[PDB]
């Protein structure tokens, strides 16, 4: 990284962090080129790292953010702002609410500033259409223009899809796929790409676990599938893994285990939407591959 | 007690109570709260903007008093019908994004409306907006619309957003002579046509369809952005259609058969020497 890049990056991170502690609602208005440059630069870094990330502990793994920018700030206070800790986010950074731009810009900026200590996976909210998501597109055109959203889909189309921590923890946003036989198939996924409505990449961003299902079932979302505890168990044995770490679903305490703690769901947006009263959690892995869960509250 | 702008963003409030203390409030912000109904607002008669983005309102009501209202946003609620707005004649922008609205009605009296936002709903047709002469931006993306039609009255319309619908033919744009931005991505269009009168178009997006050939845009000499990724274009000679656009800066063509060509970026630059951006990346010289 150049010193001129650092100068502009710190100016952006500073103005983004300056609203911390303020009474929520302050937005920070960055310039169009600042946001666009953040998209272009981070996209180049995404393409220069594998689509199946292989990370080593220590790092802190987080679930959905859903554009709740001040709850992202609170996560960084608990876990430590970069570079004080290593982060792997599991996707869904943007949504409804008029502060998704601040959320994604701060995450992209840290990605550029600490490219081998800060990581972002792709969630189903980071798609390239408005077939199912409208909030982030709505925010972009209201504060800037539609092309800004188009530039964001270019960045989104290059995010990585899954991560394996220390050869034992498989991480993705959604879950497993009936088409997933080998890690090589994930590596064969080519970028840029949008999220299809069918197939390996779709299931990695959309699928869910279910207590009722024994093998593969249908998803009440209208996309992808549901898998049960047995699916989880064969998967860890075939690939010599210990845990699946996933997000995508709201859970009461921010974390929730499945299949005798062989899978865990993480959700890092406290009080999602408003009718729920959930907490945010965050899984921290240390050098000896031990997992600890920190919980954030409204 | 004395503020022109009042902001209760993310305040858990579950009911509108006691806002009469505000004397000359001009902007009231109540986003991401817990409101379940509209009430107790008839006194704030100095309001230009009311913001109820992300609540649980299920019906529009009790707004008839505030006739100086210029901006109303009831997005991300659980609305099913449009009503109770017929008295807000000075409305300029109206956001009803991401509800369960199924039909366009009850907006006939909003003659000064400059922007209508009905994105992410269950609307199936375009109707009942012939009366909105001052409309400049119409957003109907993420709906179930199946035909472009009742648009002939909006001669001042400059931005039409219709992405993610069920369109199959470009038609009904004959009168949008001042149209400047046309978004029709993620539809079922197979042919480029029906753009004979939209000479002032600078931004045209027909990406993610099933279009095989670029035609009928040689007159669009003002084009600045052409988004056409994820189609079925196969012939490099089709790019002759864009040579009249001397300020064409960006084209999206990736994930077309064209991109199988190992000289894809080179051929784009040769055909369109004014272009500076091809898909996500800049032309590097
Ligand atoms: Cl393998
Ligand atoms: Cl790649
Ligand atoms: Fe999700």
């Amino acid at each position: 990284m150049s010193d001129s890049e650092k100068l502009n990056l710190d100016s952006i991170i500073g103005r983004l962090l300056e609203v911390q502690g303020s009474r929520p609602g302050k937005n920070v208005q960055l310039t169009e080129n600042e946001i666009r440059g953040l998209c272009l630069k981070s996209r180049e870094i995404f393409l220069s790292q594998p689509i199946l990330l292989e990370l080593e502990a220590p790092l802190k793994i987080c679930g959905d953010i859903h554009g709740q920018y001040y709850d992202l700030l609170r996560l960084f206070e608990y876990g430590g702002f970069p570079p004080e800790s290593n982060y792997l986010f599991l996707g869904d950074y943007v949504d409804r609410g008029k502060q998704s731009l601040e959320t994604i810009c701060l995450l992209l900026a840290y990605k550029i500033k600490y490219p081998e200590n800060f990581f972002l996976l792709r969630g189903n909210h980071e798609c390239a259409s408005i077939n199912r998501i409208y909030g982030f597109y709505d925010e972009c055109k209201r504060r800037y223009n539609i092309k800004l959203w188009k530039t964001f889909t270019d960045c989104f189309n290059c995010l990585p899809i899954a991560a394996i921590v220390d050869e034992k923890i498989f991480c993705c946003h959604g879950g497993l796929s009936p088409d997933l036989q080998s890690m090589e198939q994930i590596r064969r996924i080519m970028r840029p790409t949008d999220v299809p409505d069918q197939g390996l990449l779709c299931d990695l961003l959309w699928s869910d676990p279910d207590k009722d299902v024994q093998g593969w079932g249908e998803n009440d979302r209208g996309v992808s599938f549901t898998f049960g505890a047995e699916v989880v168990a064969k998967f860890l044995h075939k690939h010599d893994l210990d845990l699946i770490c996933r997000a995508h679903q709201v859970v009461e305490d921010g974390y929730e285990f499945f299949a005798k703690r062989q899978l865990v769901t993480l959700f890092s947006a406290p009080n999602y939407c408003g009718e729920f009263d959930n907490a945010g959690a965050m899984m921290s892995v240390d050098e000896t591959l031990m997992c600890s869960f920190q919980i954030l509250k409204p | 007690r004395d503020a022109e702008d009042v902001d209760l963003n993310h305040y858990r409030i579950g009911k509108i109570e006691g806002f009469e203390v505000l004397k000359k409030v001009k902007t009231l912000c109540l986003r991401q709260n817990l409101i379940k109904c509209i009430e107790n607002l008839e006194e704030l008669q100095s309001l230009r903007e009311l913001d109820l983005y992300d609540n649980q309102i299920k019906k529009i009501e009790n707004l008839e008093a505030l006739t100086e209202l210029e901006i109303l946003d009831i997005s991300f609620n659980l609305l099913r019908n449009i009503e109770g707005v017929d008295k807000l004649t000075r409305l300029k922008k109206l956001f009803l994004v991401n509800n369960k609205i199924s039909k366009i009605e009850n907006l006939s009296n909003l003659h000064q409306l400059q922007m209508l936002e009905l994105g992410s709903n269950r609307i199936r047709a375009i109707e009942n907006i012939d009366t909105l002469t001052n409309l400049e931006s119409l957003f109907l993306g993420k709906n179930k619309i199946t035909k472009l039609q009742n648009l002939d009255a909006l001669t001042n319309l400059t931005v039409l957003s219709m992405q993610s619908n069920r369109l199959t033919k470009i038609e009904g744009l004959q009168n949008l002579v001042n149209l400047r931005e046309l978004y029709l991505s993620h539809n079922g269009i197979e042919v480029i046509e029906g753009l004979e009168n939209n000479n002032k178009l600078t931004m045209l997006d027909i990406a993610s369809n099933r279009i095989k050939k670029i035609e009928n845009i040689s007159h669009l000499t003002e084009l600045q952005e052409f988004w056409m990724n994820d189609n079925l274009l196969e012939s490099w000679s089709d790019l002759d259609e864009l040579k009249g656009a001397r300020s064409l800066e960006t084209v999206y063509l990736e994930r077309n058969p064209l991109q199988k060509d190992p000289q894809y970026r080179r051929k784009v630059m040769l055909a369109l020497p004014s272009v500076r951006q091809i898909d996500a990346t800049f032309v590097r010289f």
